[PDB]
This record gives structure tokens, sequence and C-alpha cells, in this order.
């Protein structure tokens, strides 16, 4: 009300709304699902078009050979984001020879959005990242708030609708967890996870967007005639 | 009025306004806890489990600093780190220059005038954590906690969060009924029943627990984590107590 | 008064979206792209008769193979326009190649939300930028001052978009040559254009892999205005 | 009226961020008093420890700045120990730069201008503390000099600090009115201390254990705090006569 | 540094500052521009509100940015200083870098983008001034008349006013000015200008200012008693 | 943890006043008072010591400040604005003079050094103005003797005699009177202990008086002997038995 | 943070006006009148000093008129600080542009740059503008004689007589009645004190009120020289021209 | 760049400067004009080191062309050479100095007079009835000396630079290629297309 003109200043709740107003611009934006076995771990995504003519945003980024996420919110700040993890993985790979651990990623993420929320002049990350990586730890799933909140799941979502779809992989927990080795049937758990947070529209072709990482499998994306197999 | 809508401002009481209210969001957050035992100190936190997706024991909320210190606090989470990093370039910086470790009243104040100075300006917030932390040096064992407004005291006995009266009041009961001291074996259980009898404040979603410790005998004075027969030892000794 | 970079209780920046409101204002800029090419054209709106309408250059060459038409505040398009020459040929000079449509617009992008308390506000212009790389063939984006930027078979911007892209709902098509494309442009800028439409209040351009880049001459646009006029007679 | 948010004059020509600082002194509710000797000075304190979980030892609002030089401070404990770590690098810069040892009436001096500078640059708050510095200072003597967010300073043969400091200025300007002298003409520091506890004593009203009170004594080449049992044996000897 | 953004967005999609730097040229003196088939000519207004001035000394209205190129302007007098200034810098800058004095149009972008860059920098304000840019480009003898406002938006003009009850003169122009053909000689083209500041002026001839700029670097102001015919002229014809 | 505030804190308001200044001028009038006189061979300075409390040593305050040798300053208003203007002033007489010219500034263009610190302090960013008004009183070799008020503003202007803070009205009225260009430096010493004990409350003695003078030359105080051109310190701080004594014939 | 208190010194009105420069001139009008006129052989600069009192040291006394070099000196009207700092700019750019060309400064040249200075503080920066006005008085061999005045918005105009402070819609009808431009400095002096005399807000106007300049060419052998008139040489100026 | 002279005479300044342009073994250009104009009565020649005589010179045409577009108005040959002065003076102190000499030859409108100022790289401003830089001055000084009046005309001038180039061409080792000569008068500048 009187305390939201900035991110500097604290309501007398103890509240900062710059944050979580930023926390509201993920809400807005599309579904976004993941979740992960003990060999693999998978992103699938709903892009949103515009219109009819426009085309579809994309909304998963690669960070490394072993490391990416999904977007949902501000694109341009995913942008920002996915940049300053492509360089720490890339830190990390030329100074010590080393593949960045998905833990520490968040780690890194969390305290970079952090300094935004107690200094003037700046804002807060007004998008949520979901991070599958394979690691010498085995697979991961993290998910990113802009608060600077970082939290490890075996699965979640993000966006609009998406407590439909993190509901499903509640219950599904004991099954999909055993999906190892064998990508088909974890993109397919996905898929049907993702399938929960659909209202009027369906997924189609150009509407679906998946990504996975895994024991001796690269993080690779596919879109259009690639994931018709999954339809 | 208008004295509560920027930092490092008066109010005509002498009170900043900004620092009471990040108290606010400390006083939201999830309990932690400290023990100072015998030759040692022993940190335990509260971890509310969200959802059946969350991993268990990956999440960790409990740092170190250099080897010899740990770290818990309550409120926003990102604070907190914020606060451990500048603690772990305070300590690199003081063992570079002096060699001998940090010692812990020392670190205590590096970390004190690094909040103090975010009550100084309109420009930045305060700190919204209030953070428990210690361990051994030369001079023994050393338990703290620190406010938003840089405030600091020693402690034999410390909680924060929500659950911060009901702790307070058991660990005063330990204080009167041990006065030559407490073990620090004794200490990891008597930690896991106060954080488990300050759960009551906490109740509508089940909870993980996390202990940490410090101590001259049982761990050489480093920081380690309690983990898998000395913490499931400790859970029924809770449980227990509890029924 | 309130931060320059501040989120609105809705998850919204407040700059953002009053520049948005800027750009409805601006004249209108429509493009359709083919597999023949992109095409590009504009709405001069000259203030006052005296002002010499050739002059108004609202349709900018980058590359060879990447156009660009603009609609808002236009004085605020030229350090826009100004940093992707410079990205095109700076690629070039380390690359030894043409630099792709995609990559030049995410480059102009970039700069979009660089404001704050670093330039004091968001850019007042919305962008249509058209091209072709070997890669992914004719293009058509639209680059907004959020940062944002999305792909387009056709596309209009300004003060007559929702009613010239409801148009190209209904007219696009994979098979469109690059005639029709010019006579459609021409078709649906005269439809929401206030002042009637001619050679010198109105302006055509394209980019083939042949030829790139062009801006049309008005004596080009001229015979194009009158072969519209004829076939829509015609029926 | 933002006037009174920041270090900017009021109409009536006041810095209302300066009054409400004075007014933050006053928030832990501890009184001070310091003395003069002949060979020392003496500063005492309220020690209240409330919370049973508080370490006691930690609980402190007395500061060895220097080796000569003894602070205490009243107002909230972060403020003091921002004030306590800036005179500790004073006192130090001082010896390394000019090479002697900084005298009590210099420091007092140089935190005081610190102070002056947050009441009329804007983006800096006064600190909400009272600052008495104490020595035996090898020209001067025995001294008492006391800085306040105002910027003010001045010497002192007596002083008092705290809620109830003019109970204890007016029961300490009455004994000076007898005497004629300005100090405690006593050989020994810990009659001096017993002469401090008792006219606190006197002039709050209030008896006190061990652990009420903060002792410090400054004599030549050395600032020293004393214990729970120094105080214990200094209260011994008060009932005794 | 002095950061704050000055020039920004409002919920209708204004930038206020740069519309109220609009409102400045507007109570500035009346500027006017007109090219012939071979010269332009600046016509500017002079209120006579001041008298006891010294003219010799006083700044005059049009000023030479080289020896082929004049700009004259309305609004704050100050802020067209640091303009003239800055164009006259980079004209010399151009020469001699390129080995060839600017073009109108160049110079004219230039300043268009001076005053832009103060649309949407921290701390400053934009300039109260719009601009007529008038010349012709080295080794050329087509006229050449350019516009430039606060917002940086610039553009070329057969006819062009600027300033106070600039709405009256430009609806005079837009019925006098005929395209097909423009005033052929150095007399036309001035009679047509001060006939034009006649609609506003309100007095004789110490209110009315003209420059002549013609091909190849040959610029002239006309003298009072120069002008004062012109006057005279379009007066004894008006009385019919 | 930054200085942000780069804009002017004391602007003009719609009437022309620059509130800031205005109100720095109030300050300045609850303030104790101070005078300063000039005679034909010297000048006085003169103030009463305000003491906060009867604990506190008020010799260790000085309100009356050597600047040069033979300049000196008094104060009303706030203490300690006044403290460090006097050790800025301290500082430029060197800096920008004494280190370039290898002699003190004389008394105008130190004047006119305090004064630029103070307008600054009206117009740079994040910072209000002094709240106090200075008189300086000085001897130079080619100006002779004389005597300045220097005002929040930056402003200054030369006396023959003047009074500000508390009773300046009043006080201004006596020295009016009383002043003529024929007096002696004891003359101006004896107007001025009768034109601050109107302005003084309770106890009128040499403990509660500070006084100055710019008279002669005071080899004496010098502190070496054995060069001929260094003849002393034209400023001198009246002791509180040099005071009495003349309370004595009052 | 910070935004809060900052009061937008450099913003534009609705109406198109710059809030501060209005406000600095209206703090100028409050201040002492100055008149400038200038003759064919030379010209004058007069001005009333505020502050009168028996005890101001009037012989040793400067607010109104300062000397920027040999050849041109200025009059101020508003803060005398603020006038101060823009005064030791000016003497310092004489001094440049001597160092550099070798040859005094055109008097336009420097006024320009001042009122350059004046015109930066309205456009950018944060800070409130200069509350000073200027009569500049100069010669150089280019324009002989010339009269100009600087004010807070950086604008700078030329003048064959002017008046700036206090009482000038007053002030600046009774010189466009009586100047002349066959006029010279003798009858230029006695306008100057009868203007001050009609304008004045005192009882009457007396040496002790007054600070008076010349600039004549009617040196020893075609020099230029300015002549800051001391107190009793006011005294005798006001009794020649029959004003006491 | 090797040899450059001036001469000031009743009513103008002769400025003489060489052709040649050579670089180590090779002459690169014989017809290369060493010089300036700076203002319509205002020209400096310039030698010294490849490429910083250029761009120096270029550099002060650029200062002198912005001021006198700025106040209308010509600046005079004294005070344009004690710009040039300053220049070179403030540039012998710098990280990398320009080394270039120049000769200033200007007709000052005001006083009526032709004027000629010497100049070298360190900043060293002499005005001279005549003058030279580099080893020309040990050959036409002595010759000048002898044959200079100050009352000749720029006829008389260009007669006795003749025989100071006649006499360069004689005991000089390098072949200059021969000298482009300019007069600087109350009427501009010209040059002398025969010599
Ligand atoms: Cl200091």
């Amino acid at each position: 009300n009187n305390y939201d003109g900035d991110t500097v200043t604290f309501s007398p709740t103890g509240r900062l709304f710059q944050v979580e107003y930023a926390l509201e611009a993920i809400k807005q934006g599309s579904v976004t699902v993941g979740l992960r076995s003990n060999t693999h771990a998978v992103l699938v995504a709903l892009k949103r078009n515009a219109d009819e003519l426009s085309s579809y945003q994309k909304k998963i980024i690669k960070c490394d050979e072993h490391m990416g996420l999904s977007l949902a919110g501000l694109a341009p700040d995913a942008r920002v984001l996915s940049n300053y993890l492509r360089q720490q993985c890339n830190y990390s790979s030329l100074v010590f020879n080393r593949k960045l651990a998905v833990e520490r990623a968040g780690h890194l993420l969390c305290d970079k959005a952090q300094k935004n929320t107690q200094s003037y002049g700046g804002r807060p990350y007004g998008v949520g990242l979901l991070i599958i990586g394979y690691d010498k730890s085995g697979a991961h799933l993290l998910e990113f708030q802009p608060s600077g909140n970082v939290t490890e799941l075996y699965g979640t979502a993000i966006g609009a609708r998406s407590q439909g779809a993190k509901t499903y992989l509640e219950r599904t927990l004991d099954t999909f967890i055993k999906i190892d080795g064998n990508p088909d049937e974890l993109i397919k758990a996905g898929v049907e996870a993702i399938s929960q947070s659909l209202r009027d529209e369906s997924l189609t072709v150009d509407n679906l967007s998946i990504a996975i990482v895994g024991k001796d499998t690269p993080f690779t994306i596919y879109d259009g005639e690639a994931v018709a197999k999954y339809i | 009025t208008g004295y509560d809508l920027s930092n490092s401002v008066f109010s005509p009481d002498g009170r900043n306004f900004q620092v009471e209210y990040a108290v606010k969001a400390v006083e939201n957050g999830t309990t932690s806890i400290g023990i100072k035992c015998n030759d040692g100190v022993v940190f335990a936190v509260e971890k509310l489990i969200t959802s059946k997706l969350l991993v268990p024991q990956k999440n960790v909320k409990i740092q170190v600093v250099d080897r010899h210190i740990g770290c818990v606090y309550s409120g926003l989470i990102p604070d907190g780190r914020h606060l451990v990093n500048r603690g772990r370039e305070e300590a690199a910086s003081f063992k570079k220059l002096y060699k001998t470790p940090i010692p812990i009243p020392a670190f205590a104040d590096r970390l004190g005038q690094y909040v103090q100075a975010h009550t100084l300006y309109n420009s930045v917030r305060p700190f919204g954590v209030s953070t428990i932390f210690g361990g051994v040096d030369k001079n023994g064992a050393h338990l703290y906690m620190l406010e938003p407004s840089g405030s600091y005291w020693g402690y034999k006995g410390a909680a924060t969060g929500k659950g911060r009266q009901s702790a307070k009041a058991e660990l005063e009961k330990l204080v009167d009924h041990h006065p030559e001291g407490l073990s620090a074996r004794e200490a990891v259980k008597q930690a896991a029943k106060i954080i488990y009898l300050a759960h009551e404040d906490n109740k509508e979603k089940d909870f993980e627990l996390e202990i940490s410790w410090c101590s001259l005998s049982e761990t050489n004075g480093l920081h380690k984590f309690v983990k898998g027969d000395l913490l499931q030892e400790a859970i029924d000794f809770a449980q227990k107590e509890i029924n | 008064d309130r931060g320059v970079s501040t989120f609105s209780p809705e998850g919204r920046l407040f700059q953002v979206e009053y520049s948005l409101e800027a750009i409805k204002l601006g004249s209108t800029a429509i493009g359709i792209a083919t597999k023949e090419g992109v095409v590009l054209g504009v709405e001069k709106r000259a203030t006052s008769p005296l002002l010499e309408s050739d002059s108004i250059e609202k349709i900018v060459e980058i590359d060879r193979h990447i156009g660009c038409a603009m609609s808002g505040l236009t004085a605020d398009a030229r350090s826009m326009i100004e940093h992707a020459r410079t990205a095109a040929v700076t690629h070039n000079l380390y690359y030894d190649e043409d630099i792709n449509v995609e990559s030049l617009t995410q480059s102009v992008c970039d700069l979009a939300l660089r404001f704050g308390e670093l330039m004091s506000r968001p850019f007042g212009v919305a962008l249509l930028i058209a091209g072709h790389d070997a890669d992914d063939g004719y293009q058509l984006f639209h680059a907004e001052p959020s940062g944002t930027f999305y792909r387009y078979n056709a596309k209009a911007i300004g003060s007559g978009s929702e009613g010239a892209q409801a148009e190209l709902l209904n007219e696009w098509h994979s098979s469109l040559t690059l005639k029709e494309a010019e006579l459609l442009v021409l078709k649906i800028l005269k439809q929401v254009m206030e002042e009637k439409l001619d050679e010198n209040n109105a302006q055509l351009s394209c980019i083939t892999k042949q030829d790139g880049f062009k801006i049309y001459d008005n004596e080009k646009t001229a015979e194009l205005i009158k072969e519209l006029k004829e076939k829509e007679a015609a029926e | 009226g933002y006037d009174r948010h920041i270090t900017i004059f009021s109409p009536e020509g006041r810095l209302y961020q300066v009054e409400y600082a004075f007014k933050a002194t006053n928030q832990t509710n501890i009184n001070s008093l310091a003395v003069r000797g002949k060979d020392c000075t003496v500063v005492i304190s309220q020690k209240k420890v409330p919370d049973k979980l508080l370490d006691p030892t930690t609980v402190s609002y007395i500061f060895c700045i220097s080796r000569t030089i003894g602070m205490v401070v009243n107002g909230p404990i972060p403020d003091a120990r921002n004030a306590a770590l800036r005179a500790k690098a004073e006192a130090a810069e001082f010896r390394y730069k000019y090479g002697y040892d900084m005298p009590c009436d210099v420091l007092a001096k140089r935190m005081a201008n610190l102070s002056q500078i947050y009441t009329q640059r804007a983006y800096m708050r006064p600190l909400g503390v009272i600052l008495t510095f104490v020595s035996v200072d090898e020209e001067l003597g025995p001294s008492i000099y006391k800085t306040d967010p105002a910027g003010y300073y001045v010497g002192y043969k007596a002083t008092a600090t705290g809620p109830k400091q003019q109970e204890i200025t007016t029961n300490l300007e009455n004994h000076f009115k007898k005497s004629k002298i300005d100090h405690i003409n006593e050989e020994s520091w810990e009659k001096v201390v017993e002469f401090a506890i008792t006219h606190m004593i006197d002039a709050l009203g209030t008896e006190f254990s061990k652990n009420d009170l903060e002792v410090g004594v400054a004599t030549k080449d050395k600032f020293f705090t004393l214990s729970a049992e120094n105080i214990e044996e200094r209260l011994v000897a008060i009932a005794e006569q | 540094g002095y950061d704050r953004a000055l020039s920004i967005f409002s919920p209708d999609g204004h930038i206020f500052q740069v519309e109220y730097a609009l409102e400045a040229v507007k109570r500035g003196t009346c500027a006017v521009g007109v090219k012939g088939k071979n010269c332009v000519v600046l016509g500017c207004e002079r209120r006579s509100t001041l008298k006891l001035q010294d003219t010799r000394i006083t700044p005059s209205k049009v000023s030479k940015i080289d020896s082929h190129v004049v700009l004259s302007f309305s609004g704050l007098n100050a802020d067209s200083r640091i303009l003239i200034e800055k164009a006259r810098v980079e004209a010399q800058s151009h020469r001699l870098t390129l080995e060839d004095p600017v073009t109108v149009e160049y110079l004219t972008r230039y300043v268009a983008g001076v005053q832009q860059r103060y649309t949407q920098s921290g701390g400053v304000r934009p300039f109260g001034v719009s601009t007529l840019i008038a010349g012709f480009d080295p080794r050329d003898d087509e006229p050449k008349l350019y516009q430039t406002e606060p917002s940086g938006i610039y553009s070329s003009w057969s006819a062009q006013t600027i300033g106070r009850n600039s709405k009256t003169v430009r609806e005079f122009l837009e019925k006098n000015y005929d395209r097909k053909e423009p005033p052929a000689t150095v007399e036309e083209c001035v009679k047509l200008t001060v006939r034009s500041l006649l609609e506003v002026v309100q007095t004789g001839a110490k209110n009315i200012e003209i420059t002549v700029v013609k091909p190849d670097s040959d610029i002239v102001a006309l003298s009072s008693e120069e002008i004062n015919q012109y006057v005279t002229q379009i007066e004894q014809e008006k009385q019919e | 943890m930054t200085d942000r505030y780069s804009f002017s804190l004391t602007t003009f308001s719609p009437s022309g006043k620059l509130g800031q200044i205005d109100y720095a001028l109030t300050a300045v009038k609850q303030g104790v008072t101070s005078l300063g006189i000039k005679a034909t061979n010297g000048v006085v300075i003169a103030t009463e010591k305000k003491s906060s409390s009867p604990l506190a040593m008020s010799e260790t305050l000085s309100k009356v400040s050597l600047l040069t040798p033979d300049i000196g300053a008094v104060y009303s208003g706030m203490g300690p604005d006044y403290r460090v203007l006097v050790d800025k002033s301290r500082k430029v007489a060197h800096t920008s003079y004494k280190r370039i010219y290898g002699e003190y500034p004389p008394t105008k263009l130190l004047v006119s050094e305090v004064a630029k610190i103070m307008q600054e302090a009206t117009q740079s960013g994040g910072v209000r103005p002094f709240g106090v008004s200075l008189l300086i009183a000085g001897h130079d070799e080619f100006n002779g003797f004389s005597l300045y008020q220097v005002d929040p503003s930056g402003s200054y202007f030369p006396w023959k005699a003047t009074a500000i803070g508390k009773g300046s009205v009043a006080a201004k009225t006596f020295l009016e009177k009383r002043w003529n260009d024929e007096l002696e430096l004891e003359d101006a010493i004896h107007i001025a202990l009768l034109t601050l004990k109107e302005s003084v409350e309770g106890e009128f003695n040499g403990d509660t008086i500070e006084l100055a003078i710019i008279g002669d030359e005071n080899p004496d105080l010098l502190g070496y002997t054995g060069i001929p051109t260094d003849k002393g310190p034209r400023f001198r701080k009246l002791t509180s038995q040099e005071i009495n004594d003349r309370l004595e014939a009052l | 943070g910070s935004r809060r208190y900052d009061s937008r010194t450099t913003i534009f009105s609705p109406e198109g006006r710059l809030y501060q420069v209005e406000y600095a001139l209206e703090s100028i009008s409050h201040a002492g009148t100055a008149i400038g006129i200038m003759a064919s052989d030379g010209i004058v600069l007069a001005a009333e000093r505020k502050v009168t009192s028996t005890l101001l040291e009037q012989d040793t006394s400067t607010e109104k008129l300062y000397k920027l070099n040999d050849k041109i000196a200025v009059a101020v009207a508003g803060l005398t600080a603020d006038a101060e700092i823009l005064i030791n700019t000016a003497r310092i750019h004489a001094q440049n542009y001597l160092k550099t060309y070798n040859e005094d400064i055109p008097v336009e040249i420097l006024v320009r740059r001042l009122s350059d200075i004046k015109q930066g503080y309205t456009q950018h920066g944060g800070l409130r503008p200069f509350g000073v006005s200027f009569i500049y008085a100069g010669y150089d061999d280019r324009y002989g004689y010339q009269l100009y005045t600087s004010n807070p918005s950086g604008n700078y105009t030329g003048w064959k007589a002017i008046s700036v402070g206090a009482n000038t819609s007053a002030a600046q009808t009774l010189l466009q009645m009586d100047y002349k431009d066959d006029m010279k400095v003798d009858d230029a002096i006695e306008l100057a004190l009868k203007t001050l005399s009609k304008t004045t807000d005192s009882s009457a106007l007396t040496y002790d009120r007054l600070e008076f300049a010349t600039i004549r060419k009617g040196a020893n052998d075609g020099e230029v020289y300015q002549k800051i008139f001391k107190p009793q040489e006011i005294k005798d100026i006001l009794v020649k021209t029959g004003i006491t | 760049m090797d040899i450059i002279l001036g001469i000031r005479v009743q009513d103008s300044v002769i400025l003489a400067s060489s052709k040649a342009v050579t670089r180590g073994i090779s002459v690169l250009k014989d017809s290369d004009d060493k010089t300036r104009q700076l203002s319509p009565h205002t020209l400096m020649s310039f030698a010294g080191e490849a490429g910083d005589t250029v761009q120096f010179a270029e550099y002060i045409q650029a200062n002198i062309q912005l001021y006198s577009i700025r106040e209308d108005y010509e600046l005079s040959p004294q005070a344009v050479s004690s710009f040039v002065r300053q220049e070179l003076a403030k540039s012998i102190r710098s990280r990398r100095p320009y080394q270039v000499n120049v000769l200033i030859g200007g007709y000052d409108k005001k006083k009526n007079k032709p004027e000629l100022y010497q100049i070298d790289y360190l900043g060293t401003k002499v005005e001279l009835p005549y003058g030279a830089h580099g080893y020309s001055g040990f050959y036409t000084f002595s010759l000048l000396d002898h044959h200079y009046r100050p009352d000749m005309t720029t006829e008389e001038g260009l007669d006795l630079l003749k025989l100071c180039v006649q006499e360069l061409e004689k005991r000089m080792p390098m072949d200059f290629k021969g000298v482009i000569v300019k007069i600087v008068d109350k009427d501009g500048i010209r040059q002398v297309d025969d010599f």
C-alpha cells in the first residue's frame, strides 16, 4: 500500500511487496513441469503464442551439456539469469576442470536474486525457473523463485494452473521415481502431468516443448515433429 | 507520521521502525535453536515439509563458516545466506592476515557491524533474519544470537522464529537443572526434543529435523552435521518425550 | 515519486506498460513474410502538407539481408538502429558471414530493459525486423521495449494494429506470392489509415535473397496502388 | 513534513532527527556515572541481564578503546559497538601517525566531529548514543569527556548519563559544593569506586548486588574493568562502614 | 552524480517533460523558414517589449554553424547556445575526418540526436528548443530546410514556422506556398517570408529580422532599411 | 551503502526565499549572545560561556578560537558546526595561502574562504547549511585592524562594531551610542563588558565570560628568540583574572 | 530511498517555465537596485547597498561592485555569496584567455561563459541555480563600450542602459525617458543617481548607501581606467549633481 | 619534412616550403604542400616527424576555424601564434610529444602590418623579420643578414627568396624538389605558381 513503492521497504507485517509482485508475474506465465527419476531428469513446457500468425515463445534454455532450465514469467530476466548460469558453469570447467554441481548452481542463483531485493534502485527478477541436471550425485531438479528461495525436489510445476500438475506428481511420486533407464516413459509421465494444468487448449505439435538430461544423455531440447511421438 | 517508510529514520520515540518490521519477517519464519554445552555448541532447525515432492535430507539450512563455526537462521532464507557469505569473507581475511582461525567473539562483531551498517542508510534494507551461531575457539565454546538491528549477545541457550517462546521455556529449564553443565551428546538429544516441542506452533504441516554440532571431544572442535544412527537416536528420544 | 523499475501489483513493470501506450499512438507499420520474401510497409503520416514527405524515414536498412520498420516515438529508434547496424557489421568482421536475423533481433532486445537509476526510461518505439538467412529462411520479428520478441508470419503495429491484425488473420496463407503480399500490405494500410492512401503518404519495401533489402520508389508503389484499385473493382 | 525525516532545519531552526537520536539514548534504561580521584578516573554503570538464557559475561556497555582510554556508552548496543570500533581504529591510527597515545579529550573531539557530520549530511543517520570517555591523561591528569548525537562535547569534573541522570547529577553537585574541590580527595582507586557506588545508591535509592553493577577504572598507563568478585569486595567494604 | 529519471512515461503513454519542453517552444518568439528555387530565407521575430537594447552586441537569432549552414530557433535562449556550440564543434570535426563540410541533413541529424539523448538520460531535462536548420550541401544547388524539436524527431520542409502564433503563419504558408512553382528569385522568397511574419508581428520593421542563404556559402543578413522597403511595398499593394 | 543525495536540499520557494538559510538564521537567533568592537589600536571579541552543567569544566569548551596568530573567531548558534568550521578555517589558511605565499592570509581573504565553505553547504548535494553566524576579528600589515560577520548564506560584511544571537537587537543599539572612531583598546574592552552584562542572566565574572583581543604584538607569547621580523601573535585570549580586574573599574 | 526528498530543481512546469529560475528571479527582485548606463565616452555603474547601519565599515566594504579584470567590472543583484563563486570563476576565465591568446578577453566571450555556467545549473545536476543577476560593464577594441546583463536562466542581452534588482520596472521607465544616444559620462553619472534617488525605498539617498564606478577611455594617452569610487568621492558627486 | 622558410617584407609575409616527401630510400612525392590556411589572413607552414606534422597542422586549423565561426571574427596573427605555442608547450611534457616545427605568417588587418612567427616543437616562439627551421637556417640566415631591408617590396622579397633557394640547391645534400611559395598580405593568401 504505502510500503510497495520500492524493494528496500518492509511492510508493518514484515513483507516485501515488490518481491511478492514479482512472484505474481510467474503465476501469469505459461505452465511448465519438472520431474526426475534416479537416471534421468525431464522438463516439459507449454509454450505460449501471441496469436495464430505468431511463433510460440521458447520456454527452455540450455546452460551446459549437463544442465538447463525452463522459465515462467519475464523472458528477458530468464535470459539474464541463464546467461549468468552459463558463465558459472563455464568458469567451473575452465578453472577447475569440473562440471558445476546442480546444488551449487541453485545457491548461486539464490544469492544473485537476493542482492536485488536488499538494495535501492534495482528491482527483483520477474521470473521463476526449473533447473534440471545430471552431476556426480545423479539426477537433480531445482525450483527457483525470485525472492531468492531455491528448492530441490523430485517433481514440481510453476506458472498458471500449475497446482493441477503438482497434485498429479504428488500422487505419482512412487511410480515415476522408479522409471530408470527408460527416457520415453519418464517423458510420458511429464506430458501426462502437464495435461492436468490444461483448460480448453490441448497439446499440439508446435505448442509442446520437452527437454531431457541423464546418465548417458546430454541436455537436449525437443520441439516440432520431434515431440509428435508424445502427443 | 511517515517515520516507518524509510530505513535509518528515527521516530519521535527514538526507534527505527523498518528494523522492527524486519523482526516481523523473523517471527514469521521456522524455529531454529542453539545450545551451549560443556566443550562446544549444538544447532538445530525446523524444516517444514511443504510437499511430498521435497527430497528428504537435501534442502540443507544450517551453514558452516570456516571449519569451526556453525550458522543457523530464521526468517528470509536468502538474507541469511547473504550474511553467511559475508561471514565467510570476514573469516577468510582474518585467517589470511593473522594465521589463527577467527575467534567466535571476533566473528560475532564482524557480523554485528555488517548488520548494523544496514540500519544506517535509506538506500538499503535491514536483514530479515535472526542468526544463531557459534563454535569452539582457543578460549572454549561460544554461542551467539544476532538480530536485524545488529544487536547480539552471548548465550547459554538461544531460540528464534515462530516457536521461540516454547523453545525459550524449555532452554530455561535446562539451565536451572544443569548448572554444572550439559554434555555434547546430551545437547543433541535435548535439541531434538526442543524442536519437536516447538513444532506445536507450526503443527499443520509435518516437518524434518536437522541438527549440527561443534565439540572439542566429539568432533575435534570442527563443525559437523549429525547424521545416520546418531540423528535417529535423537529423533527416537524426541518422539518418546512428546508421547 | 516512485521507482522507474517498479513492479505493479499484477506483476508488470509500470514504465514498460506505459511505453506500450506510446506505441499505440504511433503510425501504422505492417510486415508480411512469405517463401518468396518479406514485405514491410508503413504509414508516413505527415503533420502538414508543407512537410516534404520523402524525408519521413520510417523504413530503414540494417544490413543487406535485414530491414526494419518502426512505430511510436521514432526518434528513440535511431540509437536502436545504430546498435543493430554495428552488431550486424561487427559479427561479419568477427566471423566472415551474415549474422542470423534472430541473433540480430536478440541483440537489439538486450538494450530494451537497460534502464534505471544506463538510460533513464524504456524505448517508446516498437520495431518490425525483417530479413533472410540460410538457416531459417525468410523471417519477420516484432521487437518490443519489454525486451521480448516474437516471430510472426504477419504482424501489424501502431494505431491501426488490432484492426489490421484481424485482417491479416484471415488473409495470410503459406502459399502467398511476393506480389500478393505487396498488395495485401497496401490493402490493409488503406483500410486503417485516416488520410487516403497514395504513393506520397505510404511507403513499401521488401527483402529477397537475390536482391536484398530494397525501399520501393514512389513510381513503383504508385503502380501497385493502381493495380490494387482495379482488382478490388473486379468483383 | 520531510524536515523531520532527514537532518535538515525545521522552521524553528531545529534538527528533529538529532533530537530523536537523543531519545534512543535511553532505550536501554541504564544509568552511568563517572568521577575523578587524585590518581584515577572511575566509571560505573548499571548492568541488567533480564533473560536467564543470556551469558552475563558478554553483556556489557563498557569498552576498552586503548590501553589508557575507556568508554562507557548510553544507548543501543549496535550503535555502541559501531562507535567503539571506530574509536579503537582512530586511537590506533593516531598513535601510528603522530607517535604518541591519543589523549582522551582529542578522541572525544574526533568522535564528536564525526557525529557533527551525520547532523549535516543527509545520507548518514546520527548514532543514538552518548559516549563517555575516561582516562588518566599524561598532561591533563584524570579526565572525563562526553560526546552526544548533536556533535557536542565538553570536559567534566564528574558526570552522569541515563533516564535518572538529573538525580545523580544533583547528588554529585551537592557533594562538590561542600568539599569545594574538582575531584574525590582519595589516594586509592578502590575507595574512589566505593564513593561512586555509594553516591549512585543514594541518588537512585536502590541496593546493588555484584551482578547489578559494571565498573571501569582508569589509572596512569592503563584502563581496566572490574570482575564480579572485585565488585563484591567493593560492596562488602561499603556495607561494613 | 545526479542520476534521477526526469523524463519518464506516464499512464497514457506520454513523456510530460518532453511535452512541457514543447510549451517552452510555444512561448518563444516566432521563427520562419521558406525555401525558394535557388535560395532559403530565415525570418525571425524580435519582441518589442525590450527597447533601450543595443542591437550591435545582443545575440542575433540566426546563427552560422558553418559558412554554408545556418540555425535559427524558438524557445529558451540559453538552451539554444548549447546546441549551437555542439553543432559548430561537430561541423569542424566532420571537415577534419571526412575532408568535406557537413550536409544539412547530417548536421540536422546530429542536433536532433543530441536533443533525443536528453530525453532518456538520467539527471537531465530536455532542451526547451526547436530549431530550423537551413543551407546548401557542398557543390550542390538544391535548397535544404529542416526542423528539429525537443523529442528528437526531425524532418524536411518546403516551408515551416515554429514558436508563438506559429499556427497562424503555418496557415498563411499552407495557402500561399505552391510546390509546383516555389519563389523563383531571392526577392520573391524574402517577400513571402516578410508577408508571413506580418500576420503575427503587429509592428513595422524593427521587430523583423531576415537572413538570406544562397549556394556556395553566400550568407547575408538584411538591414533595417532593406527590410523596411519590403514592409512598405507589401502594405501599399494590400491597400486595394 | 550509497550516498544518493546528489541533489540540493536548499531550494528557492515561490516567494524567492531560501528556506534552509532562513531556518539556519533562526537557529543563530536562539544561540547565546556574542559581540565584536573595533578600536583604533585593536579589536575585541566576546561572548558568554553558557555552561550546560556545573559539573562540566567550561574551560575545556573554547567558544573564542585562534585561527591564525593575528586572527580570532567567535560565534552564535550551533557549537558543533562552529567547531568543524574552525578546523576547516585553520586548514584553508595554510593550504590555500601560507603554503603558497609563505605568510598568513589577511583577515578579509580568510573570511572569504570561510564564507565560500558556508556558501557551498547552501548549494551542494545532500547537505544543510551551517547553523552559525561567525564574528572574525583580525589584523594584517596593509589593511590594519578589521572585524567581519559571516552568515549561513556565505555572505559577509565588515563592522565597526556589532552583535549576533540572542540579545543582538538591544546590544547593537547600545553599541551605536557608545562607539566612536577615537576609541583606544581598553575603552573598547570596557564597552564590550558593559554591552555583554545586559544579555547575561546569572553569574557575571571571568569564569562565565570568554573574551579575546587582536592588539599589539606579544613577543613573550612567541616561544622563541632570534628572528627580529617575527614579533609575536596579535591574538590574545584574556585570562579569568584579567577580566575580573576590569570588572572592578566597571 | 533518497528519491522521496528530491525537489527536482531542473524540470519544466506544465506552462513550460523553469520553477527554480522563476523563484530565483523573485529573490533578485528584492535585492538592492543596480543601474548601468553606457555613454559614447564611457560607462557608469551605480548601485544601492541594502544594509544601512551606522556601524558598517563602508570604506573597506564591497557587496555590489566587483572588478573582473582591468577592462571589465560587474554590478551584483542577489545573493552576494553566490555572486562571489561566479566572480572568481570569471576572473579565472579572463586570465586563461590572456594566457592562451596574449590578448585581453573580449567582453561578450566572458559574459557568454558565465551565462553558460548558469544555464547548466538549470538543465542538469539537480542543484539549485545561482540567485544572482549581473550587470557587466566593459571595454574591448572590437565593440568598444558594452553593457550586458545575465540572470539565473543563463540568458544574456546587451543594453544602452539597464537596471536589475528592486524596482526595475520603475527604473527602466525613467531611464527610457531621459536617455539619449549622444550622451556623455558626466551626464550619465547624473542620470544614474537621479534614477536611484526616485526608485529607492529609503527616505533619502546618501553617500553611505551607494557603491559607484566608472569605466572611462579618458585616461592619460588613450587607455581605459576603472574607477571604483571611495565614500568621500561619492559624497562629492552627490553634492555636485544636487541631490544632497 | 625538410625546408621551410619565411620572410616578412614591408606589406606582406612570404612562406617557402619544400615539395619533397622522402621515406628512407625513395622520394615518394615531389609536389607536397607543407602548409595549412588557419584563417583568411594567416598561414602556417610546418616540418618535422612523419604523421605528426599534418595531424598537428589540421588540428590547429580546425580549432582556429571553430573560433572564427563562434565569434564571427578573425583572430590576430599574434593571438593564433600564442595559441599554437601553448599547444606545443603542453605537448612537450606529454606521453608522446608532437615533433613539429612551424612558421606562422599573417597579415594583421587591425595594425596593417605583416607578421612572421617562428615556433619550434618545444613551444619556443619568436617574432622575426625572417625565419627558418632545421638545417636551412645554417645557410639562409647569413644571406638574409646581408641582403634584407625592412622596407622591401613583395617582388624584392621574392628575388631575395630565389637567392636563398639557389644557395640551398647548391650546398645542401638532399634534393628537396623545389619550393611552393605563398604570399600573405592585406588581400589574403595566394600561391606563386611559377618559381
Ligand atoms: Cl576531525
